[PDB]
């Protein structure tokens, strides 16, 4: 006889969730700002995490790890890479970034790294992002700069990837989005399932103004690309259709020349932050479902761009996502080969 | 049926303190000793612990030992501390340092003489004396080195009777100091020869306990000693109140130890309290899968690692026996392999109705094989230190020989070499 | 009811005992004259008579530095009986200092100290402090812990031993001083703490701002160190843990008892800037080299066992987050035969500081224990540099004049020599 | 003025080093054991850098740094290797090891590495040094029959062979660590070549420089030795020094250290690096002595002593 809380209704995932712990018995909906809980699917932002566990009775269980912002914000990814001792040194799959404050900034780095590649005839295109809306892809320090000051918002200046993997037919960029499930042992399971957000508009790498080859935000395919859905539906390829291509077109699975880098990437992420984010001493367990966005090269290598808290699944994984975040982080808690854990060699 | 109660060392008189105050509340006792119990099915079997004194006073046949005054005087202040015999304070001024040598051989070995005089008082006062029960540490100096020099004379003198203990073993995560692995196997050696029955309390368990599951992150000793107490009324109920099985230390004793080394039993308690919880009444399908969970058992090994010999159920309150009686038989129907086939029907479960407290609890008692994984660690610990003869001064500086720690660590490596094989079979 | 006598031989085991009396009288609130009104832990290290009094002796063979003590602030404090003096030093000489002169005032010292022993219900063992250098707190130090040995047999015998610094030095042979004392007292000192003046020395300069330091700066210092470590003796609580629970701990083998003493925090009275300073802060601080008491890297020796005291407004709850942080990010190597754990205890006395002193005072303190093989470190310096002069036998006629035999030197010198391979084979792993 | 003493005869290293002193008439030799030096060309093992730094006003540097054994003895690196925070999650460069002791121990984890292996048909040749063999029991008991503790090292079954000759190789590089710790990769280094064909079965079995191994890498392959080689090798050599610099750095010491060492890689067919070992106390080739031996002298000793080009900083990004 396990009670819950929804406080976050614009969350579509753990709607899904709610609907999964009813309809099965032994859950049962509380309401909002009742303490007497076992299982909180909090809001996104302000969740009153002191609060938590501080009935002596019951087991109280969050669906967010306090402390993750430090790796799933623009500006505090950037800063955990450069500054993390598991990272600073490390890392190879992270492009040159740096933050840059309007009117702790990294400008006078971004300028003298802008001018040795300069110098040296090396590629120099950067794209400028807030922490789709307020990017600019351009190869002048002159213009991005401005382009910040212009906005009353951190941004930071990421090194573009001028030459991506372009998806055939079409000649198109895309990006993989992976769900990846942190349960309250701190287990990394990631989902089998990703989700590839492809434009619709053959990749040039001159005109950074057209948006539709340039960002594959979904909004950005909806509202400006004139071929949304026309080689898949939403402009959403699955890994089946991926794995497909990669076999076919380049004679390599999907599994080797990708997916081996995407573990590695988030196995050293998520745990870079696991000593400044773990509820061992902590009076209540927490867990949380991680959107990591990634790039691949022209040389097949994986780039991590982003990194989401509160994620959205695609329509048809929504079911069995859902299902492995109440059996998985839920149901181990609380007891009534679709999630891959990733570990360490040794 | 009387007991002689015997508590040695801060361990020993803070764990036997509370469960006379947990006890004393479940007989209706008060702190002045008298009796306002609301049930007399409390006072049927009263005297297996206290005696009957002169105002109908019921007074613990408890016997309080220490080498220090300390933990002796906070007992004395304490809520019960006025039930106890005055006279059964047996107390020295200089305590043992924790150190083994000192409370068996040196310290130790100036005060027992005293002990016994209050022990044999106690037993030539008793219409059929079953045994003694021991409460202490194995980690400590006292409870642990005087502990079981006691049990040595005890059994000179008693021979005939039955040596039961309550013995908290030492671990890293709570620690007083690091020759702690040292005074634990020097205290198995001689529990191996001189109890019937020695339930394994694990420090290493009730930390876990307290730390993953209550999730009381930086638990104090109050809050072991909270399982402690709980577990300690539960695995006694079938001695102080009116049953049919393991209602004596020796029945108790010829159910559950089938090889007479192997009797180190794994206690197991659930609900699982912490000092003040929440409002549900724990349904008899659910106290049966958590008391044999291994988050439940007070010694840190996992049941599933090895093969029960016996086990011994006990439930406590209202409840329906038709289902507990379901309950337990398909917590073996489904975990079959667990029990070994040799010994038919080795899991007997025992019902009382005046629950702790609670509405409704579980106790479990388990001779397991899976024992021999603390023994394992202890002697793992024991093995780093000694192979280099660490901290050996502080022992041989109190006239004993290396000889006797080879014993010791040998004797307790054949006891787990005993427990696999029976494993194996 | 375990008392503690503290012995102070030489002068720089009475200087410092002046400091450590004067602090351990304003933790206590007791005054200058022996009153309390406050008014037990304290009574390990004060008798009562309503005056309370240290059982402490002071012992010098001079009279000039305890004529101070005779004169000053705190004369009242002490009975004249624990205050000894002879009329000649030993003049920077071991030899004088054990033999010479020291015979002639032996007697009388163990009187003194059979007066405070008789005055105990249950004497716990003595406080020996004096420095490695001089020729009294060398020589006439070593003598008193044998005799100690042979009247009280069992009874433990802990030191605070002042080890030599050149900025302070006073002499070319205090290398010989030390070498002798350290081997003559080996078997009759159970445990002992080294308090390297350069060490001190350094603390002062960059933590307190002080461009020349005196002995007074160096003793106020090194009596807070004291202090920590004498705080489980002189109070009691659930979460105290006493000393001889610790050198259970901290001495794995006879010879190897020399723990390294580190203190946190150490902030100028003026440059205080209010700041609070977290239990995560000072932790931290006692894994820097800049805050130990003996000049030696510890990132590059084994702990055989790591003791930390804190004082003031301390939670176990920050102290396990302290301990958990410090784990997978320090160079804390332990042996492999001993558990890789810490033994923490808390005083809820918050730290006391002398008013118009050179130290902040703080809401919390810690002073961290451990017995570590890169302490050896500091025989390493002392024997090579005895064994630059004793080479050529410089001085060595100074030592032979009072009766002393070149045997001895290098008996002594051989037992140094063993004790620097002792602790290289508690470091080798098994 | 400035003084050195030479505690290590047998360095051919630091022999051309003293030489070099000696000859700018900046510098004095003293005798072993006289303690009032500026600069310590100490020895291989014991050496006293408790007694450094403590002689009032005199400024003093070792040519080691206390501790990098943690890097260089095999059992310690592979030890650091899996246990380090920057190394344990990040490294993919150095071969699957397991530290065995014969008399810590990891011989359970092996032994399940070796199971994992032939049941999915990969492949398991495992090397074993203080015995190259594909079946881990006449491994195990080549180690118990040694008083050592040996490394069970995944070997590298394809290497990058030389053509003509088809054989194996072994790349040497030189890197100096200065006060301050500034990685210098010697801009020279040495591949310590087999002149025998290599076999995938007989288990019983010469110099070339950057410039002929430059030239071999296109044309053979059409890559050059950067971005496929020696971007991974400064790497290794970042992230390895790297990680035990809060462990070794003198910032907080009365005296300073520097030190050479000696990494050791060896490239797999698919032209992937892979560190083998680190030397604390490694030798130079014949040819690279003065070049090597000039920049000790100028970047190391001259920096904290006073009276080009051949060493690239290694910095990250
Ligand atoms: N920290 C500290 N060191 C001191 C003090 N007085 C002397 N020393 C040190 O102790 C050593 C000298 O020993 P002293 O205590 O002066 O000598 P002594 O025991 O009186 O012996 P003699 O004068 O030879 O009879 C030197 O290393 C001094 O730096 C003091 O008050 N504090
Ligand atoms: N360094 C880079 N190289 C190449 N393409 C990049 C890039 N950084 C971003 N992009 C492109 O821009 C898109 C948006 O990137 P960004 O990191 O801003 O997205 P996001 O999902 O975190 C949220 P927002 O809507 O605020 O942009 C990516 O999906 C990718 O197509
Ligand atoms: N895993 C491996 N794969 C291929 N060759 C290897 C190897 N390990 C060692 N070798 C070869 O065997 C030689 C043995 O050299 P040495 O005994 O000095 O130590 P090493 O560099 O092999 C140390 P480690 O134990 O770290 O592998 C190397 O120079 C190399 O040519
Ligand atoms: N559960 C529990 N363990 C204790 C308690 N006090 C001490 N211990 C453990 O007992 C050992 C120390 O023995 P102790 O009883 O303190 O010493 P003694 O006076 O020499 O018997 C260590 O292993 C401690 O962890 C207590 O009250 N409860
Ligand atoms: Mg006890
Ligand atoms: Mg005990
Ligand atoms: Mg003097």
């Amino acid at each position: 006889g396990y009670t819950f809380v929804v406080r976050d209704e614009n969350s579509s995932v753990y709607a899904e969730v709610s609907r999964l712990l009813l309809a099965t018995g032994h859950w049962k909906r509380l309401r909002r700002d009742n303490p007497r809980f076992n299982l909180m699917l909090g809001e996104r932002n302000r969740l009153p995490f002191g609060r938590l566990g501080h009935e002596p009775g019951l087991v109280q269980l969050v669906n967010y790890y306090r402390g993750a912002d430090k790796l799933c914000r623009k500006a505090s990814l950037v800063k955990l890479i450069k500054t993390s001792p598991e990272l600073a040194e490390s890392c190879t799959w992270f492009p040159e970034s740096y933050v840059i404050y309007p009117t702790t900034d990294e400008r006078e780095f971004f300028l003298a790294s802008y001018n040795r590649k300069k110098e040296d005839g090396e590629g120099n295109v950067w794209i400028a992002k807030s922490s789709g809306e307020g990017i600019l892809i351009s190869s002048e320090a002159s213009e991005l700069l401005d382009f910040i000051d212009n906005q009353g918002q951190v941004h930071v200046i990421q090194k573009y990837l001028e030459h991506p993997l372009l998806l055939e037919p079409g000649h198109r960029k895309f990006d993989i989005r992976s769900w990846v499930l942190v349960d309250h042992q701190y287990n990394i399971y990631l989902y089998r399932e990703g989700v590839l957000r492809t434009a619709s508009e053959p990749y040039h790498v001159d005109n950074f103004q057209d948006k539709t080859c340039h960002l594959t935000n979904h909004c950005i395919q909806k509202e400006y690309s004139k071929n949304y859905g026309k080689y898949e539906e939403g402009n959403e390829m699955f890994f089946k259709e991926f794995n497909q291509y990669l076999t076919s077109a380049l004679n390599i699975t999907l599994e080797s020349s990708i997916l081996l880098q995407i573990k590695h990437i988030i196995r050293n992420c998520l745990l870079s932050v696991e000593p400044a984010i773990s509820t061992k001493h902590l009076p209540y367990q927490s867990f949380q479902l991680f959107g990591f966005d990634f790039m691949v090269d022209e040389e097949l290598k994986v780039w991590l761009i982003e990194v989401n808290g509160a994620p959205a699944c695609a329509q048809k994984l929504y079911a069995e996502l859902c299902q492995g975040i109440v059996d998985i982080a839920i149901s181990s808690v609380f007891p009534p080969a679709a999630f891959i854990k990733l570990e360490n060699l040794y | 049926r009387e007991i002689v109660h015997i508590q040695a060392g801060q361990c020993g008189n803070q764990i036997g303190a509370k469960f006379w105050e947990v006890i004393s509340d479940e007989h209706g006792i008060d702190p002045t000793g008298s009796y306002h119990g609301d049930s007399d099915l409390q006072l049927e079997r009263i005297n297996v612990y206290y005696n009957e004194a002169t105002g109908n006073k019921y007074v613990p046949r408890a016997i309080l030992v220490d080498l220090e005054p300390g933990t002796m005087d906070s007992v004395r202040s304490g809520p019960f501390g006025q039930i106890f015999r005055p006279d059964n304070f047996v107390f020295g001024q200089s305590g043992a340092g924790n150190n083994w040598a000192k409370g068996h051989y040196t310290e130790g070995a100036e005060l027992v003489d005293s002990v016994l005089d209050v022990v044999r008082k106690e037993s030539e006062s008793c219409d059929c004396l079953q045994g003694f029960q021991l409460t202490h540490s194995l980690g400590g100096g006292t409870g642990s080195g005087m502990g079981t020099l006691l049990i040595s004379k005890i059994r000179e003198e008693y021979p005939d009777r039955i040596m039961n203990t309550f013995s908290v073993m030492p671990s890293p995560k709570v620690s007083d100091t690091v020759v702690e692995p040292y005074n634990a196997t020097l205290s198995v050696h001689q529990l191996v020869e001189n109890t019937d029955e020695t339930y394994c309390i694990d420090n290493e368990a009730l930390y876990d306990i307290c730390f993953r599951t209550l999730k009381l992150t930086t638990p104090t000793y109050g809050d072991l000693n909270h399982l402690v107490s709980a577990t300690m009324s539960g695995v006694t109920t079938c001695l102080r109140f009116p049953g049919q099985l393991n209602a004596d230390l020796r029945k108790l004793a010829v159910n559950m130890v089938p090889f007479p080394r192997l009797h180190f039993f794994m206690p197991g308690f659930a609900p699982l309290t912490s000092r003040g919880s929440q409002y549900r009444a724990l349904t008899v399908p659910e106290l049966t899968q958590q008391m044999f969970d291994s988050k439940n058992m007070m010694a840190a090994c996992d049941p599933r690692h090895g093969r029960y010999l016996t086990v011994a159920a006990i439930f406590r309150g209202r409840m329906s026996m038709k289902e507990v009686d379901e309950q337990m038989l398909n917590v073996q129907n489904k975990n079959s392999s667990y029990f070994v086939e040799w010994i038919p029907n080795n899991v007997k479960t025992a019902v009382c109705d005046i629950p702790p407290g609670l509405k409704m609890s579980a106790t479990f008692i388990g001779n397991s094989t899976a024992i021999q994984e603390l023994f394992k660690r202890i002697s793992e610990q024991f093995t780093a230190m000694f192979r280099r003869k660490a901290f050996l001064h502080w022992y041989t500086g109190e006239g004993m020989d290396e000889m006797e720690f080879t014993e010791a660590e040998s004797n307790m490596n054949d006891l787990v070499s005993e427990y696999q094989q029976y494993q194996d079979a | 009811m375990r008392e503690c006598i503290s012995i102070h031989v030489g002068q720089a085991g009475v200087q410092i005992g002046n400091a450590c009396w004067e602090l351990y009288c304003l933790e206590h609130g007791i005054q200058p004259d022996g009153q309390m009104p406050s008014d037990d832990s304290f009574n390990t290290f004060f008798s009562e008579t309503g005056k309370h009094v240290p059982r402490a002796v002071f012992v010098d063979l001079e009279p000039t530095v305890i004529d101070e003590v005779r004169t000053g602030t705190y004369r009242q404090l002490f009975h004249p009986e624990q205050l000894i003096t002879g009329k000649e030093d030993a003049a920077n000489n071991y030899a004088r200092g054990h033999y010479t002169i020291g015979k002639e005032i032996i007697d009388l010292v163990l009187d003194r100290i059979r007066k405070l022993a008789d005055q105990c219900t249950g004497l716990q063992g003595f406080l020996v402090f004096h420095s490695f250098g001089g020729g009294t707190g060398s020589g006439f130090t070593s003598l008193l812990m044998e005799r100690l040995s042979v009247d009280y047999g069992k009874k433990s015998k802990l030191e605070f031993s002042i080890y030599p610094a050149p900025q302070v030095s006073t002499a070319v042979v205090e290398p010989y001083n030390s070498i002798l004392t350290t081997h003559t007292t080996l078997e009759h000192s159970d445990c002992a703490f080294m308090v390297d003046n350069e060490a001190i020395y350094d603390i002062c300069r960059r933590n307190l701002d002080i461009e020349r330091p005196t002995y007074t700066n160096l003793n106020r210092l090194i009596s807070q160190i004291v202090s920590s470590i004498t705080a489980s003796l002189r109070f009691d609580g659930a979460l105290n843990v006493d000393l001889t629970e610790f050198q259970t701990n901290l001495v794995p083998y006879p010879r190897i008892h020399f723990p390294l003493a580190t203190y946190a925090p150490v902030i100028s009275a003026e440059k205080a800037y209010h700041e609070q300073l977290s239990v995560a802060e000072i932790t931290n601080a006692c894994f820097e080299p800049a805050n130990q008491m003996v000049k030696c890297d510890p990132r590059h020796g084994k702990y055989m066992a790591c003791c930390l005291l804190y004082r003031g407004d301390v939670v176990p709850k920050d102290v396990n987050a302290a301990i958990a942080t410090i784990k997978t990010k320090r160079s804390i190597q332990f042996v492999d035969w001993c558990p890789t754990g810490f033994k923490v205890g808390i005083n809820y006395q918050p730290p006391t500081v002398v008013p118009g002193g050179d130290l902040a005072k703080v809401q919390r303190a810690v002073c961290m224990l451990s017995n570590t093989t890169a302490i050896a470190e500091a025989w390493a310096r002392l024997d090579h540099k005895f064994d630059l002069m004793y080479a050529k036998r410089a001085f060595v006629h100074w030592y032979v004049g009072e009766g002393m035999e070149e045997g001895e030197f290098s008996e002594a010198r051989e037992d140094m020599a063993a004790l620097e391979k002792d602790y290289e084979e508690v470091g080798v792993d098994s």
